[PDB]
């Protein structure tokens, strides 16, 4: 039945977070650790 | 015939709050001053090394 | 109609012994422990609650077992 | 076989190990530091707590 | 509409949820919301980091968190027991299985080709069994493909299915004669151990999918 | 709000979105070849 | 490390110390053991035989009287032990056979002397093994 | 209805021998008992009450076993 | 209502095999005594009584499942 | 036509008892667990998510069974 | 009218099995004797009566299986 | 014609335990590999990707039977 | 008439099952390389070819097995 | 006549898993050489045509089984 | 008796997998063959004669499951 419905806003939210998460997510804690690692090494 | 299965989650949840929540309390705290220990010694650390 | 209930009830008969690894099973891990704390005397309160771990979850697979034999019972 | 409870030590389990070796050697190669080697000269004596004596046997 | 893709824009509101109220004005300090992520991102970059092992490692080190994340959240709202079966739709699960699939023997073929094709041959054999290697071989590959989505969603929709049809075994027990309401405080714990089951199926299977994919991965990316 | 960085996923994750694409395909054959069950 | 460090050690004199080795070949309590240039660190009680000691170089035999073999977790494995042997020529038949016909005859006296007596009817037919 | 109490009579016959395993592991947890024991005597009876509460509460699985084939009886 | 004596003895017959777990089982008990006793030849007797008190509930399995053999016999 | 749904559930209690399989070999994940600890007590935070994990794929199996009953029971 | 002692033969049948791994398990108590007495040399007379008492009144319980496979045959 | 598909149901039935040492095995694999590392544990990240592998071929032994019980489904 | 085709189906679903030991077997052939190989970690490209010899040569009789069910089947 | 066929499907059905007693056996011999091997690698050669020689009249045993099928189903 | 040959068809089906009784059981000989020699190489030809020897009384049982199956056959 929704198949189509599932598969199809199932794969816009997928590439959705793809995209999200990493252009967002990840380098948003990297600069919380380059961070620390550079006040700490001075 | 659902509302069986919300007593089993406030139970569940009471307990958490019973036995989980001050365990990850104290290992926020411990993380929490562990981190701010180490972040102010390094600065008074080179501070020291600047009056050196 | 006749026939439906009673396959039910040796359905729920059959689905009785798949709790026989609940009897083997933590029965053994709880022969680990005891060569845990044998070989380890001071590691037995490390152990256990990992081991009671090595308890709850190792049994429920069997609880499964006669729940469907629970179920085709009654319904 | 069963030294550990009617024989000896695993030290001098070995021990009698080391002189059968020996004690199979070729005498060409049998050299002097094989027979000083086996030369069992001490003696042991016990003693008390009234420091009383035993027999210096040869061990 | 569909409550299905309502489901999913509420996950997306609860991803909004998970960083923006957690950092409070962009703070070194590291807040108790933020030791979480902190705590998901170094058991993902420890993990991938000596899994697939690659000087190429961390380039696919995003995947392998937001595969992750999506699984971890979705079994954290189905959950609540008035809910719908959000990952218990095999159909979905197991079609991201077979995207995720095709995507490594797309990544293969374009990195490797004909030489991809050398993975059949995992080590030197006598000639009587060198071609039935192969065989077992792509008798698994497609095992590789299958399973790992025909093992994540099967877990959930055993496992909340069970905490319906034992809600009637509670439907069941708590109807018959008075004397059910003796000893009758078993039943409440065992639910209590099948939510404790619940919480490991999603967590736990959410993560043997990442590990899957991540070993997948190194499958794909490196020819032994 | 965030920092917006331009993180490789288009020149890094093609052949996963290449593979949603063929499987939105099958899919189209597969709701117009199954979909009457 | 590549290859391996063997420190094997006799109370006279430690032949090897460090050597770097590929295999040694050991009879100990569990039997006759090969090991590489890795292993687990493992403590063994060395039953008297025949040791095989291959390196980069050839294996060499010797006997052994017993001892211990030790794998120092820097993948060092130390042989520590009592006698050395040459190829086969310390091994003698006529000095062997005629004191281990008179060793059957003390296995028969007093337990102290009977067990010793036994342990050296072992060694020799052991030493039997490397008359071969 | 006379084909279902016959069929009651062999679920309870086909419910009955779960015990097998129970018997199993319990003979497992009282071996490694004695393994246990014989490598350590010194320790013996405070892994024991332990050893005997897991023999209690294991094949306690196996009391459950034949007491569903008691009611299916019934 | 000839099939319901008959299903009485054939569930009798499938409710045997239960014992067949105490069967190894209580053997196996035993057996580690052999080899702990042969380990350890200090305490043989004062784990003894423990060995024959698990093979006695160990073997209460098997009496459990053919007695219930026997109950559904006649 | 009176059978075929005695059949679902008869071929719904065949395909019950492959938890067993699970049930079983989670146990000794976890006694390898103890022997991961007993000899190593320093290497268990090692093996305390990679002895668990091998739990999460034995206990799958056993659950990629009752619901393969539970198609036939629904 | 005719099944019923058909049945007690085929229960008979049943009722058969249940010594089978019971004669692997003294079995394995021998190879445990052997695991007594070749590690252990010193242990036998210690061990061999006692132990083939381990390889009595175990066994006999098996062959309890057996002799209900004469009573469903009378 | 109502007894063919019943016939498939209790043989997709039969067709399902066959997972069931298989979901032993992986997890022996798995205790080997927690007697791998607490033996040995500079070899953590060595036997950890042929293990796996040899996880997924003892999956591979026990479940294609389970797709038999799928097709025999339908 | 209608049993001939209905019994190739359960024929199909009990043949099929034979992987079930090859879920045990070559488990080991994994199981005791680690054990094996963390025991001695530069056995590996010793044993590594001789235990995919031991695996494949060891895996392929079941495989016959579902092959009867094949045939069966068609 | 019209079930005798049918029969003998099934019959090849049952007559099929003796393969079984090799789909664990003589895996069990490879995983006895891996040990056999780990532990003592200059006595691989030494055994490893006489063990593979223990491979073929073991396994043909299990292959008996199938071959029975074959004149079951032909 | 109409069914009686296939009911001995099926019987023969049921008493044919006793092989599998010596299909594993010699090979745990087999098993302790390579633990005699890889613990002892100056067992084996000890142990050869003997564990062949502890081949055939074993392997032979099982053979007689399938020789009544043949008389369970045709028999």
């Amino acid at each position: 039945f929704y198949f189509m419905n599932q598969l199809t806003y199932g794969f816009l939210l997928m590439i959705t977070l793809l995209i999200l998460f990493s252009q967002f997510f990840l380098p948003m804690i990297l600069r919380l650790y380059v961070s620390r690692l550079f006040i700490s090494k001075l | 015939d659902e509302s069986i299965l919300l007593l089993t989650f406030l139970g569940f949840t009471g307990l958490v709050a019973k036995y989980l929540a001050p365990a990850y309390k104290d290992f926020a705290d411990a993380r929490m001053k562990k981190v701010s220990d180490v972040l102010n010694a390094s600065r008074n650390k080179h501070v020291e090394a600047v009056k050196d | 109609m006749q026939l439906v209930l009673a396959a039910k009830y040796i359905g729920a008969g059959i689905s009785t012994i798949g709790l026989l690894g609940a009897g083997i099973g933590i029965a053994i891990v709880f022969a680990a422990l005891i060569n845990g704390v044998s070989r380890n005397p001071s590691i037995k309160d490390t152990v256990f609650p990992m081991a009671i771990l090595g308890f709850a979850l190792s049994e429920a697979t069997g609880l499964f077992c006669l729940m469907v034999s629970f179920l085709l019972l009654f319904g | 076989s069963a030294w550990r409870k009617a024989g000896i030590s695993y030290a001098a389990y070995l021990n009698v190990a080391a002189q059968a070796i020996r004690s199979s050697l070729k005498t060409e190669l049998q050299t002097a530091s094989v027979l000083n080697r086996s030369q069992t000269d001490a003696f042991y004596t016990q003693y008390k707590n009234g420091t009383a004596a035993s027999e210096p046997t040869p061990i | 509409l569909t409550t299905f893709s309502l489901y999913t824009i509420i996950v997306l509101l609860v991803i909004t949820s998970l960083y923006t109220l957690t950092n409070n004005n962009n703070k070194i300090i590291g807040s108790r919301w933020l030791i979480s992520q902190e705590a998901i991102y170094d058991t993902i970059m420890n993990m991938t980091k000596g899994q697939i092992g690659g000087k190429n490692w961390g380039l696919y080190f995003p995947m392998i968190f937001t595969l992750f994340m999506f699984i971890f959240i979705a079994n954290l709202i189905s959950m609540i027991p008035y809910s719908f079966a959000l990952s218990a739709h095999l159909v979905f699960i197991i079609s991201l299985s077979i995207v995720i699939w095709l995507g490594n023997t797309i990544l293969g073929l374009y990195k490797h080709g004909w030489v991809f094709f050398s993975l059949f041959v995992p080590a030197g054999t006598p000639l009587p069994l060198v071609p039935l290697l192969v065989i077992i071989e792509t008798l698994s590959y497609f095992a590789r493909a299958i399973s790992l989505g025909l093992r994540l969603g099967s877990n959930i929709l055993a496992g909340h299915l069970l905490m319906v049809i034992l809600a009637g075994l509670t439907f069941n027990f708590m109807l018959i004669n008075l004397f059910t309401l003796v000893f009758g405080f078993v039943p409440l714990a065992m639910i209590l151990a099948i939510m404790m089951l619940e919480f490991a199926i999603g967590i736990i299977q959410g993560y043997v999918w990442a590990i899957l994919t991540a070993s997948y991965l190194k499958d794909a990316v490196y020819l032994h | 709000m965030l920092k917006r960085f331009p993180t490789p996923i288009l020149k890094v994750y093609w052949p996963f979105f290449v593979a949603g694409a063929a499987v939105y395909y099958g899919m189209s054959k597969a709701a117009d070849l199954s979909s009457n069950t | 490390s590549s290859g391996l460090k063997l420190q094997f050690a006799l109370p006279h004199e430690t032949l090897y110390s460090g050597s770097e080795v590929t295999q040694v070949n050991l009879p100990a309590k569990s039997g006759r053991i090969g090991v590489l240039a890795n292993h687990v660190p493992t403590v063994e009680q060395l039953l008297p035989g025949v040791v095989e000691v291959m390196e980069g170089s050839n294996s060499k035999k010797f006997f052994i009287s017993g001892g211990f073999a030790t794998v120092q977790p820097d993948s060092q494995l130390c042989v520590t032990a009592i006698e050395a042997f040459p190829l086969e020529s310390f091994s003698q038949e006529n000095i062997k056979n005629l004191l281990a016909e008179a060793k059957k005859n003390v296995s028969s006296s007093d337990a102290r002397e009977a067990a010793e007596a036994a342990i050296q009817v072992e060694v020799l037919e052991n030493l039997q093994s490397v008359l071969k």
